[PDB]
């Protein structure tokens, strides 16, 4: 998975 | 003009949310005008003392993997504040942080920067330049290029309203490897890029071809990061077994 998408996500 | 002023105000803004360690800040502490001392580390001696805060060089560079981590995550939270930026494709925002977070912890370390060392830790300490460059090779020779477009970078006297528009501009690349949807990334960055020549003309007046000398300084940080990810290539060629955070193996896959 992505950390970075999470990060963006939040 | 005056929604590219509104655009200017609200990226600075931002940049202050997002940003503790302002370039104003950092220069107040460089200056000795602020609030406690850094700690100098100049050499083995001074690094053993000031360790709160492997073999020396590789003990240094790789605790800048917490420094690093963390602004991965303040240029995040900038980068979802630039207009436009929430509503791309999510795999090609996750693509212009991939590709962007360096050249923008670069632009941020030179002003950490004087001509004889680099602020760490929140300004807690100071490394110098000499004790750098006395590293082991291929080490001690990486930082000395840092301190020279640093010193050079500075000299153009940018304050925190110019740079948090040059660091959006940046993010905004539209020529990062596998980018679905270039067109309006390119949208958001040339207007970015008027934002930037009239906060260049407002607030550098006397300053000629500034906006010409910031777009040389992106091709020399891509230049800069190029740099940095071959020192690791070269050092991972026999330090097989070197932890690395996975917010930092997910930036350097693939490159
Ligand atoms: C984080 C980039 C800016 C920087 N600040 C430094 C300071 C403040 C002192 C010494 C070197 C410094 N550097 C250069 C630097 C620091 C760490 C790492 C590199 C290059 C790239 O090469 C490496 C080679 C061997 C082992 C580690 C590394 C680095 C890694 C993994 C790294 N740490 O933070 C990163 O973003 N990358």
């Amino acid at each position: 998975p992505s950390l970075l998408k999470k990060l963006l996500l939040a | 003009s005056a929604d590219l002023r509104a655009l200017a105000k609200h990226l600075y803004d931002s940049y202050i949310k997002s940003f503790p360690l302002t370039k104003a800040k950092a220069r107040a502490i460089l200056t000795g005008k602020t609030d406690k001392s850094p700690f100098v580390i100049y050499d083995m001696n001074s690094l053993m003392m000031g360790e709160d805060k492997k073999e020396v060089a590789i003990r240094i560079f790789q605790g800048c993997q917490f420094r690093s981590v963390e602004a991965v995550q303040e240029i995040t939270e900038y980068a979802k504040s630039i207009p436009g930026f929430v509503n791309l494709d999510l795999n090609d925002q996750v693509t212009l942080l991939k590709y962007g977070v360096h050249e923008i912890i670069y632009t941020m370390l030179a002003s950490l920067m004087n001509k004889d060392g680099v602020l760490i830790s929140e300004g807690q300490g100071f490394m110098t330049r000499e004790f750098l460059k006395s590293l082991r090779k291929p080490f001690g020779d990486f930082m000395e290029p840092k301190f020279e477009f640093a010193v050079k970078f500075n000299a153009l006297e940018l304050d925190d309203s110019d740079l948090a528009i040059f660091i959006a501009v940046i993010i905004l690349s539209g020529d990062r490897p596998g980018l679905l949807n270039v067109k309006p990334i390119e949208d958001i960055q040339d207007n970015l890029l008027q934002a930037l020549e009239l906060q260049l003309k407002l607030n550098h007046p006397e300053s000629s071809q500034l906006f010409a000398k910031l777009l040389q300084k992106m091709t020399d940080l891509r230049q800069i990061v190029t740099e940095h990810v071959q020192l690791l290539q070269v050092i991972k060629k026999t330090e097989t077994d070197m932890s690395l955070h996975p917010l930092l193996q997910e930036i350097y896959k693939d490159l």
